DNA sequence: TATGTGACACGTGCCTGGAGACTAGGGAGTAATCCCCTTGGCGGTTAAAACGCGGGGGACAGCGCGTACGTGCGTTTAAGCGG
DNA sequence: CGCTTAAACGCACGTACGCGCTGTCCCCCGCGTTTTAACCGCCAAGGGGATTACTCCCTAGTCTCCAGGCACGTGTCACATAT
């Protein structure tokens, strides 16, 4: 239930996979934690938005339609979830 | 006693539904009146765009010898058109991937 | 007893069959196309709404939609859309 | 001697593979667990559509991968092939994050 | 004379004298603040309209105004905007 | 037999015109119906925002010993607040100038 | 009637002034024409839309309010000319 | 001896001065000439409000200046102080243009 | 008194202003279009007739002329002509 | 008694005269019956090809800074489209002239 | 190249949303005007641009170097799938 | 919860790569001078933006009725997987 450091649940080889899909050749060891913090900031922005939608929606559970509204609020529109 | 039912989409000669787009625009609260040719023109524009991206997806599928459109083919079609890339520079696609693209300095020798 | 939900499925599937009779479809690609068609729909509709406000018009006409096409759609897609849409305006005008 | 590729060859092969491939680069269960971890901080006992977690997913690595070609452009601008987090900082700040 | 043109100059001046009786205002800064308040107004109105259609709400009420200002305003601005708005809503509730 | 025509801004203890804002919302076409407390809440939020930015502008004008607020003071106020700058990063002021900013690498030894 | 060359009217010392406002300490000689091209691209992108407003406003005189509309269309909202 | 400042000193003083200043750095009437020249490329023989001209001048100068801070960030990120147009192209590519 | 003579001028003029409102036309270029539409008309017409003889079909339908235009016109022009004619004959089928 | 006469050209919604083309095919001796949709198809493909060659001619005229198209524009347009050129290699245009074309060895040095 | 399969795709009920008939009236098209805003142009002037010399500061190549990821192989466990 | 491997970790050895330093060349700002056209500023002119009126085109809305597109069920072959 109570969760502690799942930011490191995103593994370093997963980050290497992400860099290789971006075509990055060589990755420093300092990269992974800084990118974890960056994605943490990004996720907490979008989940703050999606949450705010959700308690406004009078639903207790998050729906993806709130999620896509949150992403188009941030100028980061994503296609393919009934939007 | 009454005229036989004839769609306004066929009156435009168009396929996207004129009545549905008109209803969406009326209930979408953009103006309290709307010109009759406006949703017809709108459905025509979206039919043109849907058509052209559908041939582009068809060519991407045929080049990769798959009979059915895949969001990878949508990604490859949408990113390789600089017109459509500038149309959708901020748009992401689920399970789309990226262009196969490498920098020259990343290649050996 | 379940409620009906709106989709663009039959229209996109038909226009796929005119542009490519032999080419199939995956379902989540149709979801992406649904998102695209809806997205551009409220882009043009919001442009039409604000352009109607700027000239103080409470009626949005095809002129406003065409102006929105010239604004949001760049380059060639705008002019081909204008050509076919004005063609469509004449087609409905005949009816 | 056993076979051993020189540095960059396996990197090139996996770059080409993941450019061609589309499947997820993140293990799904710790990702979902992290989403619940972050969301519990803002509102308690938040339940998730799995599709919502997935949409959060493709939004996440789309943002990351875009930041990654930004980082790569910064690195080739700096005449380098090894990226450092200051490149990511530069990309975020020029984007304005 | 001509037709009346809307402005927010008097309210800007009153709020200015609430916060700084001592200082003056330039009318170009007044125009900038008019652009500011119009921009924020249309922003909040836009997302309120969005949220009204998201919950399919024929009436726009204050709760999604709260939602929108919490959405746009970062942190401290958002909570004290909620505080000021809630205070004024309670005072108008008490007439 | 009408009572004295009292103002809703005073009813909410506010400066911004409640009636004008409600009129703009009713004619800005965001919904056909508007809850009564919504323009009050909006006007109060706007009053708080305008109050704080004008307070910052007065502080900046006082810092430059200037008794009448300046768009340069507006720029210096709006860009030196983190919440305001992240609120309004893509918004530009006319004749604002720029923040005084020199990189340390630009600075000599 | 017609005009042929006014892109060079944005002179090199003006670019130098803007770069010092931009905090640039040292400016190459290759900078000025490329900035003229980039500035040309940005101005033509905004003025195409401003034109489109102006005939859509059925006017032949270009107004600043349409300039505001075009600039805020491209995410470049400017304060000081609205209204 | 006629005094000569060491290079970059006057450049930094100009940086301080023009960061302090708020006015437009573009000659107004050549800017209007270029604006009308590009206007007739879309529609010939229009009229202009001068307010539109100063609005375009403000927006153009602001966009250029922000582009130069991004260029300066790229150049110092490449451990250089002299900017080249490759830096500007890099910054435009980061901005998504 | 004169005798009425057929020309394809006015339809070329409608098409020209549909595709290029800004573009004029010289009358001998109009005659060249007249020669064009006539020449292609009996080219396709003889093709359809001889194809109708090949399958001993005494009636020429849209399938026959589609076959003929696929024969003479190459590829890109042929397939987009197929698309134009196909949507035309479907909207006539609805007409 | 009778409806208003609405043309088959309007029924297709295309500019080329359907009735004239049907009349010509009836009096041109190609078959003893003709399908109704075939001259519609004919008018459609003719108007498509005239539209594209008129695009080419207008583009050439704007390249030559002329408002009205001339046979030189027609020559330059019809020779530089390979499908049109190999469609009309043996077809000659009045006062068209020739393509500007010089062999490499004709050039000095 | 061999093989299952479920996802795509297609027949079917329906009701519901969209079209047909008709109207009120009102926002919108149009005429007029005028005046104010915009364009056109003319003289003085100087800052602003431009141009040349110069000379230092910076870009960048060369070269090495030590290290820090790349690559490779063994393990754990933890992600992943079914129910 | 119960298997069930895939990959994450982890160590280990090797290379190549950021980077540190310097040589070197050249580029561009500092400064002074020349030109020049920008700009004030002034005035003439006219043009169309905007305003008022007037009448009307459409269209939003209401009632009727019906067919279209989506839910529903199904079958089936393009593709996933294996080799």
């Amino acid at each position: 239930k109570v969760l502690r450091d799942n930011i490191q649940g995103i593994t370093k080889p997963a980050i290497r996979r992400l860099a290789r899909r971006g075509g990055v050749k060589r990755i420093s060891g300092l990269i992974y934690e800084e990118t974890r913090g960056v994605l943490k900031v990004f996720l907490e922005n979008v989940i703050r938005d999606a949450v705010t939608y959700t308690e406004h929606a009078k639903r207790k559970t998050v729906t993806a339609m709130d999620v896509v509204y949150a992403l188009k609020r941030q100028g980061r529109t994503l296609y393919g979830f009934g939007g | 006693a009454r005229a036989k039912a004839k769609t306004r989409s066929s009156r435009a000669g168009l396929q996207f539904p004129v009545g549905r787009v008109h209803r969406l625009l009326r209930k979408g609260n953009y103006s309290e009146r709307v010109g009759a040719g406006a949703p017809v023109y709108l459905a025509a524009v979206l039919e043109y765009l849907t058509a052209e991206i559908l041939e582009l997806a068809g060519n991407a599928a045929r080049d990769n010898k798959k009979t059915r459109i895949i969001p990878r083919h949508l990604q490859l079609a949408i990113r390789n058109d600089e017109e459509l890339n500038k149309l959708l520079g901020r748009v992401t696609i689920a399970q789309g991937g990226v262009l196969p693209n490498i920098q020259a300095v990343l290649l050996p020798k | 007893k379940r409620s009906r939900k709106e989709s663009y499925s039959v229209y996109v599937y038909k226009v796929l069959k005119q542009v490519h009779p032999d080419t199939g479809i995956s379902s989540k690609a149709m979801g992406i196309m649904n998102s695209f068609v809806n997205d551009i729909f409220e882009r043009i509709a919001g442009e039409a709404s604000r352009l109607a406000h700027y000239n103080k018009r409470s009626t949005i006409t095809s002129r406003e939609i065409q102006t929105a096409v010239r604004l949001l759609l760049p380059g060639e897609l705008a002019k081909h859309a204008v050509s076919e849409g004005t063609k469509a305006v004449t087609k409905y005008t005949s009816a | 001697k056993p076979h051993r590729y020189r540095p960059g060859t396996v990197a090139l092969r996996e770059i080409r593979r993941y450019q061609k491939s589309t499947e997820l680069l993140i293990r799904k269960l710790p990702f979902q667990r992290l989403v619940r971890e972050i969301a519990q901080d803002f509102k308690t006992d938040l339940r998730f559509q799995s599709s919502a977690v997935m949409a959060l997913q493709e939004a996440s690595e789309a943002y990351l991968v875009g930041l990654f070609e930004d980082t790569n452009l910064a690195a080739i601008h700096a005449k380098r092939v090894t990226i450092m987090p200051k490149d990511i900082q530069l990309a975020r700040r020029i984007r304005g994050e």
